[PDB]
RNA sequence: UUUGCUCCACACAAUAUAGAUGGAUACGAAUAAGGCGUCCUUGUGGCGUCGCUGAACCAUAGCAGGCUAGCAACGGUGCACUUGGCGGAAAGGCCUUGGGUGCUUGCUGGCGAAUUGCAAUGUCAUUUUGCGUGGGGAUAAAUCAUUUGUAUACGACUUAGA
RNA sequence: AGAACUGGCGAUGCGGGAUGAACCGAACGUAGAGUUAAGGUGCCGGAAUACACGCUCAUCAGACACCACAAAAGGUGUUAG
RNA sequence: CUGGGCCAGCAUCAGUUUUGGUGGCAGGAUAAAUCCAUAGGAAUGUAGCUUGCCUCGGUAAGUAUUAUAGCCUGUG
């Protein structure tokens, strides 16, 4: 119903965003992810990056290789809750996967491309007042993640252009609107009301 | 402007004759009022002309508009219908854009197929006029 | 145990030699069909005096309608329930439009806060409060208040759709 | 007329299918618009095709179909199930399906 | 060879017992009782709104 | 079983024709057919005896005059009679009128 | 080495495709608050308005969309051109100038459709890879062997040789 | 380790309990359509991110019979009594 | 080139089934309510009244049970 849907990861639950995510992938929908750094975790901080700690201190005893690798940033910190959440050995699988894309910002092209929320895992929504969340960010930086400071520092520029952007639009469609007016109430325009237009 | 500003959130309240619209179930659609609250979660309210029956609801299945009329804590449906309509609420309510948004949705919902490709001809008949207007200024 | 029904329950011992036309007996009974109605009559029948059904009958079963259903009123409920380690007596107030709709969320209640299944719980008296403040529990008595008005704050919108092109808003 | 389409735009999600047991003999279609039980009963009886290509030409083209019809509702969401006149291939779980307004009853 | 069943297909309902034949013709699988007047004794509604 | 149609040919190519009931939705708009003939046409009438008779030929014509002259009666019947039917983007046929 | 080689048009035989079939339609942010409009002290400001879903918006008529005559616009859109700009997060895209040109369903005409016989089976999308035309374009190295010992079990490494 | 009655396993697959002799459901010719059981329906995974009233925030929460353990003792956490 | 063989669509049926729409009856406190009538009555006390305060708009207490809102209980 779209070859492909753009999300913006921001206050979204992780687990939630990955339950929905994992199950449009299986069903054929190409899903590319934006803004993985200002995703959410329910639970308070501390918690969360003792969480990832315990993660941490499981490896392979006699090659630290072989066994589990720990990816930090935050866009595969959800790339994890949602390969757990596909059959990934299966040839399906790995077909589901690769319908999948996962930014953290927003990287061209979608820069210019219209993202879309996912209101059942929208936190806001979702999580009682009061209760405490963990931002995913804040998180990854805090267990190694080495970028966040040049993602901040790119997604503000970019929202910097944005808004001149959206700046423009809001004004094209006031001229939209000084020529809407005299047609606004033509007979054509009584005309489409009567149909509920 | 010396003065002190407190946004002050203006929200729609439970109360007797805040009237809301029904949103789930046999009176699904229609318009209520609260006639007197239960409990934080449960109100009982009435819609003589709406034709929905004085009934305990579930704050949960009901949405409150912002149409609030006179009415005493308890009315019984005769005096609740007799003040309902002395508050001219159904005109009210009819007047808002959400009303008439209900209302355009439900005719194009009604649309027939041939209806439909006509309002295709007329708005491409409108927009020829409308993208000629626009540019010119 | 589902939607509750009130039950006029009457029974007798059965008739006998010395005593032809025994003493009529009668319970109301919030049970969810007759056919627990009728066991629930004999359960307590046989802890009240000692008859046991084998040696009784079932002489009328009524359904007790709510007088006033669409009129709010504050009931007083006395309850006996049993614990994970002893037998309790309980009182409590339950605001609502009809005594049916009281038991249930008592009975929800019962369970929600102390995990008191249906089975560890006596109904002994449910009874309207006619004067208000005699309303002795808080939670109910400030609903009390003349003008009473409050907000619904942070609503959540269920969408219909998986996705949505605008950031929602919890606005009543 | 920048669209020709009188079919209704379909997922193929799935075999029948318990736990661990599939059953190939039925298939399970997502369609689109379609949220409910209710809803999907009008599409009960519509004709599904699968659509693919090949190399070797067979008619003249290229493209081949699988026909089979929409037989019950599934589930408590729009969902719904079909039987083709062979099977569709499993590869195709999350391929494009498309559902038809004939038999109409319209 | 194939057991019809009587509550489909009329045939074999009319093979079956005929009578369903007046009585289809006749109604009454619906019917109207008789209205009468018997009001309960005070005692009864006494002790049904008791206690 | 089946249903004559007719278009008509002049308004978008169909001829008079048949069609299979189970494949066709119909929709809520009519158009009178009282002055129209519609007698001689039967079974035996399309069963084939490549090169069209020249009495199917003018059997359209008289048929499609009387019709083409009720059609042109309401605005735009005539257009949207030329126009094909499509499911745009969002149709949910299990709910759309016609 | 004797085939050559690379780039732009469309051309032909194979080849493959996780699954086109009107449009992926760009603020940021808050949610015990905000969007849009409008005014101003340009701000934690004034007034108005909106939500209760995208059930939107845009596009959608024409042999799978033919041929043909005009009217009213001077708009719409597509295709190659052209004037400026902007985009480095993977910018490989965006805005803009001036014409040209196909179409234009904003509107009024003149034709055409059948017999594909009552559904099957009827738009063809893009990957590669070989050859084919003609146009532009470029005219190298690597390995073996030999040699160094900053290297080395063998390969490998590091040097050197017209 | 050793008896009692019954039901099992052994000799028996099948659906459930991830896993598994013995639990739950249910016993088996080749198949079609339907309905179920025990058990489940965020996603892995077929099936409501269903409805409703409460309770709970754990810098060691918790999450389902058999079953993969927890006690005496204590808390001005919070709920009801 | 028709007839076979096979495959298919539609029609009318039979057997099994699943999912809707709609008609007529029965029972109960011959549902309970609403509604109507009447009796009584209270407060989360409607109108008036009294009273300081007042922007003379109205306010707050006191009185007063329908009045310039209404409600509750019984009976019919
Ligand atoms: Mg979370
Ligand atoms: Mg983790
Ligand atoms: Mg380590
Ligand atoms: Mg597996
Ligand atoms: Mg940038
Ligand atoms: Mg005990
Ligand atoms: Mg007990
Ligand atoms: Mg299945
Ligand atoms: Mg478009
Ligand atoms: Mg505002
Ligand atoms: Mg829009
Ligand atoms: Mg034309
Ligand atoms: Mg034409
Ligand atoms: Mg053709
Ligand atoms: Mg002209
Ligand atoms: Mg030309
Ligand atoms: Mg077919
Ligand atoms: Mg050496
Ligand atoms: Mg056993
Ligand atoms: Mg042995
Ligand atoms: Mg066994
Ligand atoms: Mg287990
Ligand atoms: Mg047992
Ligand atoms: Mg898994
Ligand atoms: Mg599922
Ligand atoms: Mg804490
Ligand atoms: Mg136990
Ligand atoms: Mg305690
Ligand atoms: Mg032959
Ligand atoms: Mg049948
Ligand atoms: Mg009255």
């Amino acid at each position: 119903v779209e070859p492909v849907v753009v999300i913006d990861g921001k206050g979204h639950l992780v687990g939630r965003l990955a339950s929905v995510v994992a199950k449009q992938l299986l069903n054929g929908q190409k899903i590319v992810v934006v803004r993985a750094e200002e995703l959410n975790i329910s639970g308070e901080f501390f918690r969360n990056k003792l969480k990832y700690h315990d993660f941490l201190r499981k490896a392979t005893a006699f090659n630290k290789t072989r066994g589990p690798f720990h990816f930090r940033a935050p866009s595969r910190i959800f790339y994890k809750a949602l390969r757990g959440m596909v059959s990934h050995k299966t040839a399906r699988g790995k077909a589901a996967l690769e319908r999948l894309k996962v930014f953290e910002g927003i990287p061209p092209p979608y820069d210019k491309k219209k993202r879309v929320v996912v209101p059942q895992a929208l936190r806001v929504l979702r999580l009682k007042p009061g209760r405490k969340y963990t931002t995913l960010g804040k998180l990854s930086t805090s267990v190694g993640w080495k970028y966040e400071d040049v993602v901040a520092k790119l997604e503000a520029k970019r929202k910097v252009s944005s808004a001149e952007y959206y700046a423009k639009k809001r004004a094209f469609t006031k001229k939209v609107a000084s020529a809407n007016a005299t047609a606004a109430e033509s007979d054509v325009a009584k005309q489409l009301a009567a149909l509920g237009y | 402007s010396t003065d002190s500003i407190v946004k002050a959130s203006n929200w729609r309240l439970v109360e007797v004759g805040r009237v809301v619209l029904i949103k789930k179930g046999q009176s699904a659609g229609k318009l209520a009022a609260i006639v007197e609250i239960i409990d934080q979660k449960k109100v009982l309210i009435d819609g003589p002309k709406a034709g929905v029956p004085r009934q305990a609801i579930n704050l949960g299945q009901v949405v409150l508009t912002p149409l609030t009329f006179a009415l005493p804590r308890g009315a019984r449906t005769a005096t609740v219908s007799k003040k309902w309509a002395a508050a001219a609420v159904c005109e009210k309510w009819a007047a808002s854009s959400w009303a008439k948004k209900i209302a355009q949705r439900e005719r194009r919902a009604a649309l027939t197929d041939f209806e439909r490709f006509q309002v295709m001809v007329l708005r491409k008949q409108k927009r020829y006029t409308v993208k000629k207007a626009l540019a010119k200024a | 145990m589902a939607h509750f029904k009130e039950y006029q329950v009457i029974g007798r011992r059965l008739p006998t030699e010395s005593v032809p036309e025994p003493k009529l007996f009668r319970m109301r009974i919030f049970a969810s069909n007759e056919v627990i109605a009728k066991s629930r009559y004999w359960y307590f029948l046989q802890k009240l005096h000692k008859v046991k059904k084998a040696s009784g009958e079932i002489v009328s079963i009524n359904q007790i309608n709510e007088a006033h259903p669409t009129k709010v009123k504050n009931f007083g409920v006395w309850v006996r329930y049993d614990s994970r380690s002893g037998t309790h007596n309980m009182y409590k107030e339950i605001r609502d439009v009809s005594r049916v709709a009281a038991v249930e969320t008592l009975y929800q209640d019962m369970a929600a806060r102390h995990r008191a299944r249906f089975r560890s719980i006596h109904i002994l008296k449910v009874a309207e409060i006619e004067k208000t403040a005699d309303v002795k529990r808080q939670y109910v008595k400030q609903f009390l208040t003349k003008d009473l008005k409050f907000p619904l704050p942070h609503r959540v919108q269920k969408s219909t759709k998986t996705f949505s092109y605008k950031r929602p808003s919890t606005f009543y | 007329a920048e669209s020709h389409r009188l079919y209704v735009k379909g997922k193929h999600l799935s075999y029948q299918r318990s736990k661990r047991v599939n059953n190939p003999n039925v298939s399970l279609i997502k369609i689109e618009g379609v949220a409910t039980p209710q809803d999907a009963q009008f599409y009960l009886g519509k004709r599904i095709a699968y659509v693919y290509r090949a190399s070797k030409e067979v008619r003249g083209s290229k493209i081949r179909v699988m026909w089979g019809k929409v037989t019950r509702t599934h589930g408590n969401s729009g969902v719904v199930r079909a039987t083709f006149r062979n099977n569709l291939p499993a590869k195709t779980f999350g391929a494009s399906v498309r559902i038809f307004l004939y038999p109409s009853n319209i | 060879v194939l057991k019809k069943n009587p509550l489909k297909n009329k045939q074999v309902l009319l093979r079956l017992n005929p009578y369903a034949k007046v009585f289809a013709a006749e109604k009454l699988g619906s019917k109207k009782a008789e209205k009468t007047g018997t009001k309960p004794a005070a005692v009864f509604t006494e002790t049904l709104k008791h206690d | 079983n089946t249903l004559l149609i007719s278009g008509p040919f002049k308004v978008n190519g169909v001829p008079l024709r048949r069609v299979n009931a189970r494949y066709v939705i119909a929709t809520s708009t009519k158009v009178s057919v009282e002055g129209v003939n519609v007698e001689k046409f039967n079974v035996e009438y399309f069963a084939k005896e490549k090169e069209i008779k020249a009495e199917r030929v003018e059997d359209q014509k008289v048929v499609d005059k009387a019709l083409i002259a009720e059609i042109k009666k309401t605005p735009l019947l005539k257009q949207y009679l030329s126009a094909s039917f499509s499911l745009k983007n969002g149709d949910k046929p299990h709910m759309l009128k016609f």
